[PDB]
C-alpha cells in the first residue's frame, strides 16, 4: 500500500475525530496524507477552517512508501466514519490497534481494528475534491495584529460561559498599556445585554499578549485591536479547547483569526476564521467606552 | 357459500363456457417453465379469475386455493399507517393494489419488489424447477393503477423474471399504458352465451332441486345478466329463496336496486326538463355516489338507459351518445366527479327539450 | 427455461437490429472515451433498455459492472432528496481502479455510468436538480436517460443529453431478427407469417416474440406437425375477424341508431379491445377507394378523436357507439 | 483528461473572450469589470445560450486564482431553502473578502427552482451587503422569480445563438477535431441548432462517431440526417406535395413510404410541414386557424402515445380540410 | 472594485430626497418633525421607496438615538415566534431616555412573509407596550398581515411612481454622476422603469457603463421594452398573421419562454380593456389550456400560435 499507520492509543485518534465533529456532522472531510504526518482539514461556508494534525511519532509505523506525489490528498465522508467508529468503540476496553490504508487516488480508505481474535475492516469510498483550496483562509504571517497566548482551561471556561449566556454576537479586545498592563476580553452580544470577560493579565493565564501596528514588528501601546466575530464560528474551537494546554490568538489586518492549539506529541489544531463587516460603526465605540468603563 | 363459489370450477377441465380458451390454457400449462406474463381482459364475471386459478392449479398442482390472509403495512412519504390485505397462497400470491388508492405505487415498489427479489431458492432446485421456482402474483383489476404503479412494475417484472411471474385480471384495458401490455401476452375473455349460460344454470338447479317449471325461466335470467355468470347465478339464488325453491314463469328477474334507481332517473330526465329536476337529479346522483358506485358506471348505465327510451328520436340518442363519450372523457382526466354527472344530465335535458 | 423475450435478449451490441444510427456511435466509444450524456427515447418495445446494457457490459465486464454502474428505475424513489443526495453522491464518487483482467479484456473507459431508466415518471424538479450534477461530473461520471416520451423530460436536461432516437421495429427492420429467433426455436410458419407477427405487432418486437412464443405453445400442443398460419396469429393476437369487421361496417352503412348500438352491444360481450377495432376500422376506411375525399378527411379526424379518447382510460363501449353513429351519419 | 469529455464540456468557454452570440452583454460585462463595479447580475434565456459560461469565466477575471475563496455557487442540485438562504449565504456575504479581491460573488444558478420564502429572504441579504457581496442570478424561467427580486437585479437577457456565432464555434470545433464539414451540413446543424450549441456538440460528436473514417471524409447533409434521425428537406416536401395535390391513398403511401425508407417519425415531418406552410401566403385567414388548431392537438396526443397510423391519417385529413377552405 | 452600484450610493438619507408620493411624504415629514408615530403599515409595488421612508422616518425621529431605540428586522432574519416573544420583548421593556414625543421604532420589514403565530403574538406585543415603542411594517400585499394587527395601524398605501418623479430623481443622479443624456434615452429608461426607481437607476448605470451617452438605441441595445407590453399588443391584435409574426419575431426569437408567455398573456387579459367579459374569459379558458399544454411537456412555439388562433377566431365571431 502507500501508505499504512499503526497505532495502539486509539484515544487520540479519537478525540482528534471529537475534534472535528463541531464543524458540520455530515459532510465531507479531507485527509492530506505527507511524510510527517496525517492531517484533517475541514472547511465550513467558507468562512472558518479546522487543520488537525497527527505526526508520524503518534505511529509505531508510518510507511508512505507513495514516490510519485509528495503528499496524497482523499475525499471521505465524516458521517461514515464517524457512524463506523461509533459501533467499533462498544468494547474500546479491548487492546485495539488501528491501522490506517490507503492505496491511492480510486482506492477506498481502510481501518482496521484487530483485537488479536477479530479483525474488523472498514473501507471508506473516497469523493472527488471540491474546488475550494484550504490555503486561502490562512493569516498573512507578516500582518499580524495581535498575538496573545492562553491557557487553555480559562479558554473553555470563557467559551462555555459564552455559551451560557447564548452570545450571538462576539468581539475580541486586545491591548497592551504602556506600564505593565495587557488587556485581553471577550465581549459578548446576547439576550443579556453587553457582557464582557476579563483574562487575567497574570502570566499564568494570559503568558504573553503583544499588539503590533499590522506588520507583527512594531509593539506599540495605547491602541486596541477589535475583532467582530459570530459565535456559530466562534463556538467550533470549544471542543477543541477542552483538550488544550496552551491556545495561540493571532490576528492580522485582514481579519482573520488563527486559533493555535496544541495537546499534550499529541494532535496540533488549527482553526482560521474569518471577521464579519461591522458596517455599524457605533458599536466599535461602545465596546471601547465599555472597556475604558 | 353462496351458489357463485360453490359451484366454481376448481380445476381446467371443469371449464365448460369457452373450449377455444381453455385450450390455449392447456397450451399455455404444458410447459410451465416459460410462462410469460399474462393479462386476462374481458367482459366482468366471464370466468377469468376462475380460470386464472384454474390455469394455476394445472402448474403448480392442487393446493393453490388454500386462500389465507396475511394482513400487511405500509407507510408512505408523510409517516401514516396504511394497510393491504394479502390473499395468498403456497405458490402464489393475491394483492388488489387499488383498494390502497393512490399510494398503490409504495406497494408495488415494496412488495411486489421485495417478493421478485427473493429467488425462491427452498431445497437446493438452483438449475430450474416446473413449480415452487419462480412465483405467480395476481394484480386484480389492474385497470384502476393510478399510471404510476404501472411504471413501477415494467422493470420488476422485466429484471426479475426468472423467480416471479405476473397474472393480472381486467375489464376494458384502455387504462393500460402501452409498455405494460408491450412485455404481456393478451388473452381475451369472451362472455358466455345465453345457451352456456342457461346450460350452466341447468346444471346448478339439477344438483340443487329448485323444481324448475320451464326452461325459459333459465333462460331470461341470461338474456338479463348481459353476460355476467356471477350476476345471473345470484339472480338465480334470489329467485329461488324468494319463490320457496320453486321458480314459475311469472317470477320477475330482481335487478339490482341501483339499476332501478338509474332508470328512475332516466325516467325522470325524460319526463321533466327543468333546473328543480336537475337539482334533484344531482341529489339521486349524491346518494347513488354514496354506496361506493363508481362513476363511470353510473354515467355508461345512464347513458345505456337513455338510449332505450322508445320516444326519443335518432338526433337525441345521436346527441346524448357524443354528450356521453364527452363526458366520460372529462371524468377521466377529473378529479371530482359531481361536476362531469351534473353535467352530461344538464346537456342531456338542455338537448331533449 | 425462459421467456423468449428474455432468452433472446442482445447480450452485445451486433445483437441490437433496425437501430444501427445509435449503436454505430455507441461502438466508436468503446475505442475512445469521449461517450456523451445520452437521451435514449423511442416507442416501447425497441432495445433502448438492450442497447444500454450491452454497452455497459461491453464497456466495464461483470466485475467493473457492479462498482462503475448505477441504475435507478421507476421501481425506486426518485424524488429530490434522492437526486440531490444518492445521485450527486454517487457522480462525486472516485473511478474505482480497474484489476489487470479488467484492463487486459475489456477498455475500461475512466468514468462511471448513471442509468436512469424510465426518466419520464420523474418530476421536474427532480430533473431539474440533475442538470448541475451532469455538468460538474461530467468527466468522472456519466448519465444515461431513458424514455418513451421525450416530451416528459425537460428542455434544460434535453439540452445536455446527446439524443438518440431509436426507430419502430417494423417487418422491414425485424424480419431476419424475428426469423432467427423462429430458426433457433424450431418453429415451423407458412409463407407469409412472421411478417403478420410484426404487422400486428406495430413498431415492438417484444409483442411480437411473445406472440411467437404463445403460437408455438400452441402448435406444440395440438401435436400434428403443421405450420403456424396466419389465421391462428391474428386470433391470439386479438385482431376482429374479417367478417365481424364486415358486419360492422354494413351496419354503419345502413345508418339506422338501435341496429348499431345492439350490434355493439353483442360486440363488447366478445371481449375485443375498442383500439383494435378502431385501428382495423381505419385501415378499412382510409385505403378503400369507394369512399370520397371529404368522408375520408372527416373520419380521419373521428378516428383521431375516438382513438384520442380511448387513450386516455375511458369506457370502450361508449367510445365505440359514438365512432360507429358518428360514421353512419358521416 | 480534457480529451476523454464530451464536447458540451470539452469546449465550455474559458474566457470571455471565447463567448459568442452575446455581444452586447460581454461588451457590458467587460465594461463593468474593468470600472470595477460590478451590480447585481441576472442572466436570463434558453437552455444552452451561455449564462454559466459568461458568470464563471467574469468570476475568473475578476478573482484570477482566489475564485476558489471568493465565489459561492449554489444551483439546483443543492439545497437552497430558508435555512440555507439565513445561514450559509448570510455568513458568506457577511465575513470579510481578506482583503483579496474587494468584494464576493455569490451565483445563484437554477434560481427559478428556488422556493419564494428563500427569494423573499435573499432580498436583505442582496441589498444589506451589498458593498462586499454582489449576487448573480441565472434562470430560464422569469416567472418563477418574485418581482422583488427581479427589482433589485440588473436583467440580461442571453438571446438565442445567432447564426454566425454557430459558424464560429463549428469552425473552431473542426479545426481542433481535425473534421471536414460540407456548407449544406453546416445549414442543416444551424437549422436543427435552434439556437443551441449544446446540441450543434452534441450532433457533431455523433456525426464524427458516424464517419467510417474520421479523417479524409467530409460530413455531409446525409450523415447529419442519418446521425439525428431527421427528415430530409426533401421528404417533407414530398410528403406535403402528396397532402396537397395527390388523392387520399397515394398521399397515405407516400407518406408511409417516406417514414418507411428511413424510419421517420411522425412528430418530426409534423414540425417541417409546420414550417414549410408558415411561409405560405393562405388568403382565407381560417386556413390557417384550423391548420394550426388541428396539428397542435395532433402533436398533444402523439406527446402522450396512441396508435400512429390514424395519427397520419389525421395530420393528412386535417391539411386537406383545412385547405379545402382556401379554395 | 470598492465603487458601489448607484441603487445604494444614491440611496436617500432623508426624507426630502424621496420623490413620489408627494402627500405620504409630507405626512412622514410632519410625523418626524412632531415625533407621535403612530403604529404604520406601508404597502406597494417592489422599487417605490417604502423601506427608504421608513428608514429615514427613524433616522429623523431618533438621531443619535437610533442605534439603541430602533430594532430591524426582516425576513433574512429568523422571525418565529420566540424572537417575538423575546427579542422583541425585551426591546420593548427596555426602558431609553428619548426625547419628548420621540418613541422606539420596530422596523419589521417585509413583514409580509412572517408566519401567522409570530403576528398574533405581535397583538400583544403591541397592546402591552404601545407606550414606549411603536412598530413599522413594511410589505408589499398588505392582506399577508392579518386584520387583528392591521386594526391598530394607520395604513399608509405608496402608489406607483409617476414619470416626472422618475425622471426628477434620474436628473439629479446624473447631474451627481455628470454623465451624458439626450431626452429620449431618458424618456425611453423611464418607459423600461414601468414605475420602478431600482430598475431605472440599473438600467441607467448599465447604458453610461456599456455605452456611456444615453440615447433610445443604446439603451434599448442592452433593455429591453417590457413583455407585458408585447403581450398586451400580440393578443390585442386584429388579424392573425401579424400576431403571429409578433409572437415569432419579438418573443420566441428574442429568447422568452412559452411558459413566461403564456403566464404573462392570462396577467395581460385579467387586465385587457376595451374587450367583452365574454370574449375574456374565453381568451382565459384558451390561455389555461395552453398553460395545461406547456405544463405537460409540449412547450411549442406550435402550441401558442394555436392559442392566438383560437383567440382571433372567438374575436372575430
Ligand atoms: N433491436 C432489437 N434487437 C433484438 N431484440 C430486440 C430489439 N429491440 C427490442 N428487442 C427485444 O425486445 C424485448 C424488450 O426490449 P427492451 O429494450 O428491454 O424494452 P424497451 O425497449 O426498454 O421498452 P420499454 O422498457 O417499454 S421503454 C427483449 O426481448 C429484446 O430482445
Ligand atoms: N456563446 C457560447 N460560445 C461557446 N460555447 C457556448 C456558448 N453558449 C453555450 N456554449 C456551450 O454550451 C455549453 C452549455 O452552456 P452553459 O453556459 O453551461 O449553460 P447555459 O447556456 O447557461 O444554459 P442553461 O440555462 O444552464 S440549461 C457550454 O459548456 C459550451 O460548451
Ligand atoms: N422616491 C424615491 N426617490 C429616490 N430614490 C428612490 C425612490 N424610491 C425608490 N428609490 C430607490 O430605490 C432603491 C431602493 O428602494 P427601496 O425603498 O428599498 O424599495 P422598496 O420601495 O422598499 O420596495 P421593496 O418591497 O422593499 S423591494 C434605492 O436605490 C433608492 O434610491
Ligand atoms: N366455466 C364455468 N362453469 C361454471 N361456472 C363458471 C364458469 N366460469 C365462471 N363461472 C362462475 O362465474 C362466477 C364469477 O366469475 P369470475 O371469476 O368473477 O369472472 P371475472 O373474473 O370475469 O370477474 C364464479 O363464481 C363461477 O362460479
Ligand atoms: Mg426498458
Ligand atoms: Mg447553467
Ligand atoms: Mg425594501
Amino acid at each position: 500500500n502507500k501508505f499504512s499507520a499503526s497505532t495502539v492509543h486509539l484515544e487520540h485518534i479519537t478525540t482528534a475525530l471529537s475534534c472535528l465533529t463541531p464543524f458540520g456532522s455530515k459532510d465531507d472531510v479531507l485527509i492530506f496524507i505527507d511524510a510527517d504526518g496525517l492531517s484533517f482539514v475541514r472547511e465550513n461556508n467558507h468562512v472558518i477552517k479546522i487543520q488537525l494534525l497527527l505526526s508520524r511519532e503518534l505511529f509505531m509505523s508510518y510507511s508512505y512508501r507513495n514516490e510519485t506525489e509528495d503528499h496524497m490528498k482523499l475525499c471521505v465522508k465524516i458521517n461514515h466514519i464517524l457512524d463506523s467508529v461509533s459501533v467499533m468503540n462498544r468494547n474500546s476496553d479491548d487492546i485495539v490497534e488501528c491501522t490506517l490504508s490507503y492505496d491511492g487516488h480510486g482506492s477506498p480508505f481502510v481501518l482496521i481494528f484487530e483485537d488479536s481474535f477479530i479483525s474488523e475492516r472498514v473501507e471508506y469510498s473516497t469523493y472527488l475534491i471540491k474546488d475550494f483550496d484550504t490555503n486561502g483562509l490562512e493569516l498573512d504571517r507578516e500582518r499580524i495584529s495581535f498575538e496573545a497566548i492562553i491557557k487553555g482551561e480559562a479558554l473553555h471556561s470563557a467559551l462555555k460561559d459564552l455559551k451560557e449566556i447564548g452570545c450571538k454576537e462576539c468581539y475580541v479586545y486586545a491591548k497592551t498599556e504602556a506600564n505593565d498592563e495587557n488587556v485581553f476580553a471577550l465581549i459578548s452580544k446576547s439576550q443579556l445585554g453587553f457582557s464582557k470577560i476579563k483574562l487575567p493579565s497574570n502570566r499564568s493565564i494570559l503568558e504573553k499578549l503583544q499588539v503590533f501596528d499590522g506588520d507583527s514588528t512594531t509593539v506599540i501601546d495605547g491602541f486596541a485591536v477589535i475583532g467582530f466575530f459570530d459565535f456559530t464560528s466562534f463556538d467550533k474551537i470549544r471542543k477543541s479547547t477542552k483538550i488544550a494546554s496552551k491556545v495561540l490568538f493571532r490576528m492580522d489586518v485582514h481579519g482573520v483569526l488563527s486559533v493555535n492549539i496544541l495537546s499534550q506529541p499529541g494532535i496540533v489544531i488549527e482553526v482560521c476564521m474569518l471577521e464579519k463587516e461591522s458596517i455599524d460603526e457605533a458599536a466599535q465605540t461602545e465596546i471601547e467606552l465599555l472597556m475604558e468603563t | 357459500s353462496l351458489w357463485v363459489d360453490k359451484y366454481r370450477p376448481k380445476s381446467l377441465n371443469a371449464l365448460s363456457h369457452n373450449e377455444e380458451l381453455t385450450n390455449f390454457l392447456k397450451s399455455l400449462s404444458d410447459q410451465p417453465r416459460d410462462l410469460p406474463h399474462l393479462l386476462l381482459y374481458g367482459p366482468n364475471g366471464t370466468g377469468k379469475k376462475t380460470r386464472c386459478m384454474a390455469l394455476l392449479e394445472s402448474i403448480f398442482g392442487p393446493g393453490v386455493y388454500r386462500l389465507k390472509i396475511d394482513v400487511r403495512q405500509f407507510v408512505t412519504a408523510s409517516n401514516r399507517k396504511l394497510e393491504l390485505n394479502v390473499v395468498s397462497s403456497p405458490y402464489h400470491l393475491e394483492i388488489t393494489p387499488s383498494d390502497m388508492g393512490n399510494n398503490d405505487r409504495i406497494v408495488i415498489q415494496e412488495l411486489l419488489k421485495e417478493v421478485a427479489q427473493m429467488e425462491q431458492v427452498d431445497f437446493q432446485d438452483s438449475k430450474d424447477g416446473l413449480a415452487h421456482r419462480y412465483k405467480c402474483v395476481i394484480i386484480n383489476e389492474a385497470n384502476s393503477l393510478t399510471k404510476d404503479a404501472q411504471a413501477a412494475l415494467r422493470r420488476t417484472m422485466e429484471k426479475y423474471s426468472k423467480n416471479i411471474r405476473l397474472i393480472m385480471v381486467c375489464d376494458s384495458m384502455s387504462p393500460i399504458i402501452a409498455p405494460i401490455k408491450s412485455r404481456c401476452l393478451l388473452i381475451r375473455c369472451p362472455a358466455p352465451s345465453d345457451s352456456e349460460i342457461s346450460t350452466i344454470l341447468s346444471d346448478v338447479v339439477t344438483n340443487e332441486r329448485i323444481q324448475l317449471e320451464t326452461k325459459d325461466i333459465l333462460k331470461r335470467i341470461a338474456q338479463a345478466s348481459n353476460g355476467n355468470l356471477r350476476v345471473s347465478l345470484l339472480m338465480l339464488e334470489s329467485m329461488a329463496l324468494n319463490n320457496e325453491l320453486a321458480l314459475k314463469s311469472s317470477s320477475p328477474i330482481i335487478k339490482p336496486d341501483w339499476i332501478i334507481v338509474i332508470h328512475k332517473l332516466t325516467r325522470k330526465i325524460v319526463k321533466e326538463r327543468s333546473v328543480n329536476s336537475l337539482i334533484e337529479c344531482r341529489a339521486v346522483l349524491y346518494d347513488l355516489l354514496a354506496h361506493c358506485i363508481p362513476a363511470n358506471i353510473i354515467l355508461k348505465e345512464l347513458t345505456f338507459s337513455l338510449l332505450d327510451v322508445e320516444t326519443l328520436n335518432t338526433t337525441n340518442k345521436s346527441s346524448i351518445i357524443e354528450y356521453s363519450s364527452v363526458f366520460d372523457e372529462r371524468l377521466s382526466l377529473g378529479n371530482k366527479a359531481i361536476f362531469h354527472l351534473e353535467g352530461f344530465i344538464a346537456k342531456v335535458m338542455c338537448c331533449l327539450d | 427455461q425462459q421467456p423468449w423475450v428474455e432468452k433472446y435478449r442482445p447480450k452485445n451490441l451486433d445483437e441490437v437490429t433496425a437501430q444501427d444510427h445509435a449503436v454505430t456511435v455507441l461502438k466508436k466509444t468503446l475505442k475512445s472515451a469521449n461517450l456523451p450524456h445520452m437521451l435514449f427515447y423511442g416507442p416501447p418495445g425497441t432495445g433502448k433498455t438492450s442497447t444500454i446494457l450491452a454497452l455497459t457490459k461491453e464497456l466495464y465486464g461483470p466485475d467493473l459492472m457492479k462498482s462503475r454502474i448505477l441504475e435507478l428505475n421507476a421501481s425506486d424513489e426518485r424524488g429530490i432528496s434522492i437526486v440531490r443526495e444518492k445521485v450527486k453522491n454517487f457522480a462525486r464518487l472516485t473511478v474505482s481502479k480497474p484489476s489487470k483482467h479488467d484492463l487486459e479484456n475489456y477498455p475500461c473507459p475512466p468514468y462511471k455510468i448513471i442509468i436512469l431508466d424510465e426518466a419520464d415518471s420523474m418530476t421536474a424538479d427532480a430533473q431539474s436538480a440533475l442538470r448541475r450534477t451532469m455538468e460538474t461530473y461530467s468527466g468522472v461520471t456519466r448519465f444515461c436517460l431513458i424514455c418513451n416520451y421525450v416530451t416528459r423530460i425537460i428542455d434544460p436536461l434535453a439540452s445536455r443529453c446527446s439524443k438518440f432516437r431509436f426507430k419502430a421495429l417494423d417487418a422491414s427492420n425485424a424480419i431476419d431478427r424475428l426469423r432467427f429467433i423462429s430458426e433457433q426455436e424450431n418453429v415451423k410458419c407458412d409463407d407469409g407469417v412472421l411478417e403478420r407477427i410484426l404487422d400486428i405487432s406495430a413498431g415492438d418486437l417484444r409483442r411480437g416474440i411473445t406472440l411467437l412464443q404463445s403460437a408455438s405453445k400452441g402448435a406444440q400442443y395440438l401435436g400434428d406437425g403443421k405450420n403456424i398460419t396466419s389465421t391462428q396469429v391474428e386470433e391470439l393476437a386479438g385482431v376482429v375477424p374479417h367478417d365481424i369487421l364486415i358486419e360492422i361496417v354494413e351496419k354503419v352503412k345502413s345508418g339506422d341508431f338501435d341496429e348499431i348500438k345492439k350490434y355493439v352491444n353483442t360486440f363488447m360481450k366478445s371481449g375485443w379491445s375498442a383500439a383494435s377495432v378502431v385501428n382495423q376500422l381505419h385501415e378499412y376506411y382510409i385505403t378503400n377507394d369507394n369512399f370520397d375525399t371529404n368522408f375520408k378527411n372527416q373520419i380521419s379526424w373521428l378516428l383521431f378523436t375516438t382513438d384520442s379518447r380511448l387513450n386516455n382510460g375511458t369506457n370502450e363501449h361508449i367510445q365505440l357507439l359514438n365512432l360507429l353513429v358518428k360514421i353512419s351519419q358521416l | 483528461s480534457k480529451e476523454n469529455l464530451p464536447w458540451v464540456e470539452k469546449y465550455r468557454p474559458e474566457t470571455l473572450d471565447e463567448v459568442y452570440g452575446q455581444n452586447e452583454v460581454i461588451t457590458t460585462v467587460r465594461k463593468f469589470v474593468d470600472e470595477g463595479k460590478l451590480p447585481h447580475l441576472l442572466f436570463y434565456g434558453p437552455p444552452g445560450t451561455g449564462k454559466t459560461s459568461t458568470i464563471v469565466a467574469l468570476a475568473r477575471e475578476i478573482y484570477g486564482k482566489n475564485y476558489s475563496n471568493m465565489v459561492l455557487e449554489l444551483n439546483a442540485s443543492d439545497d437552497r431553502g430558508i435555512d440555507v438562504v439565513r445561514n450559509q449565504i448570510k455568513d458568506f456575504a457577511s465575513t470579510r473578502q481578506i482583503f483579496s479581491k474587494g468584494f464576493k460573488l455569490i451565483i445563484l444558478d437554477e434560481a427559478d427552482a428556488m422556493t419564494n420564502a428563500a427569494q423573499n429572504a435573499l432580498r436583505r441579504v442582496i441589498e444589506r451587503y451589498t458593498k462586499n457581496t454582489r449576487f448573480c442570478v441565472l434562470a430560464n424561467y422569469a416567472h418563477k422569480l418574485t418581482p422583488a427580486l427581479l427589482s433589485r437585479c440588473t436583467r440580461f437577457r442571453f438571446q438565442p445563438l445567432p447564426q454566425e456565432a454557430i459558424e464560429r464555434r463549428i469552425a473552431n470545433v473542426l479545426v481542433h477535431e481535425k473534421l471536414k464539414l460540407s456548407p449544406n451540413a453546416e445549414k442543416a446543424l444551424i437549422e436543427l441548432s435552434n439556437g443551441d450549441m449544446r446540441r450543434v456538440l452534441n450532433v457533431l460528436q455523433s456525426c464524427k462517431a458516424t464517419l467510417d473514417n474520421p479523417d479524409e471524409d467530409e460530413i455531409s447533409d446525409d450523415v447529419i440526417y442519418e446521425c439525428c434521425g431527421a427528415p430530409r428537406p426533401s421528404d417533407l416536401k414530398a410528403v406535403l406535395k402528396s397532402i396537397l395535390e395527390d388523392d387520399w391513398g397515394t398521399a397515405h403511401y407516400t407518406l408511409n413510404k417516406v417514414r418507411s425508407a428511413k424510419g421517420l417519425a411522425l412528430i418530426d415531418l409534423i414540425e417541417g410541414i409546420v414550417k414549410i406552410l408558415e411561409d405560405y401566403e393562405l388568403q382565407n385567414e381560417e386556413t390557417r386557424v384550423h391548420l394550426l388548431t388541428k396539428l397542435a392537438d395532433i402533436e398533444y396526443s402523439i406527446s402522450k402515445g396512441g396508435n400512429d397510423q390514424i395519427q397520419g391519417s389525421a395530420v393528412i385529413g386535417a391539411i386537406k380540410a383545412s385547405f379545402e377552405n382556401e379554395t | 472594485s470598492l465603487q458601489l452600484p448607484w441603487v445604494e450610493k444614491y440611496r436617500p438619507q432623508v426624507l426630502s430626497d424621496i420623490v413620489g408620493n408627494k402627500e405620504t411624504i409630507d405626512r412622514l415629514q410632519q410625523i418626524a418633525k412632531d415625533g407621535n408615530m403612530p403604529h404604520m403599515i406601508i404597502s406597494g409595488m417592489p422599487g417605490i421607496g417604502k423601506t427608504t421612508s421608513v428608514h429615514c422616518l427613524a433616522h429623523e425621529l431618533l438621531g443619535r438615538s437610533y442605534a439603541d431605540g430602533v430594532l430591524e428586522l426582516n425576513a433574512s432574519d429568523d422571525r418565529g415566534i420566540d424572537v417575538v416573544r423575546n427579542q422583541i420583548k425585551h426591546f420593548a421593556q427596555k426602558k431609553l431616555h428619548l426625547p419628548p414625543g420621540k418613541h422606539k421604532i420596530v422596523i419589521l420589514d417585509e413583514a409580509d412573509s412572517m408566519t401567522a403565530g409570530a403576528q398574533q403574538a405581535l397583538r400583544r406585543t403591541m397592546e402591552l407596550y404601545s407606550n414606549s415603542t411603536r412598530f413599522a411594517f413594511a410589505c408589499n400585499q398588505s392582506n399577508k398581515i392579518i386584520e387583528p394587527l392591521q386594526s391598530r395601524c394607520a395604513i399608509l398605501r405608496y402608489s406607483k411612481l409617476s414619470d416626472e418623479d422618475v425622471l426628477k430623481r434620474l436628473l439629479q443622479i446624473i447631474k451627481l454622476e455628470d454623465v451624458k443624456y439626450t431626452n429620449d434615452g431618458l424618456e425611453a429608461i423611464i418607459f423600461t422603469a414601468e414605475g420602478d426607481m431600482r430598475q431605472a437607476i440599473n438600467n441607467l448605470q448599465s447604458t453610461v457603463a456599456g455605452h456611456g451617452l444615453v440615447n433610445a438605441d443604446n439603451v434599448f441595445k442592452i433593455v429591453d421594452s417590457p413583455h407585458p407590453l408585447i403581450v398586451k399588443k400580440m393578443l390585442l391584435a386584429s388579424n392573425l398573421e401579424d400576431s403571429i409574426q409578433i409572437l415569432r419575431t419579438d418573443l420566441w426569437k428574442k429568447g422568452y419562454s412559452s411558459i413566461d408567455i403564456v403566464t404573462t398573456s392570462f396577467r395581460v387579459t385579467k387586465n385587457l380593456a376595451q374587450v367583452k367579459e365574454s370574449v375574456r374569459l374565453e381568451m382565459i379558458k384558451e390561455i389555461g389550456l395552453t398553460h395545461m399544454r406547456i405544463l405537460e411537456g409540449v412547450g411549442t412555439y406550435l402550441q401558442l400560435a394555436s392559442m392566438l388562433a383560437k383567440i382571433h377566431k372567438l374575436n372575430n365571431k
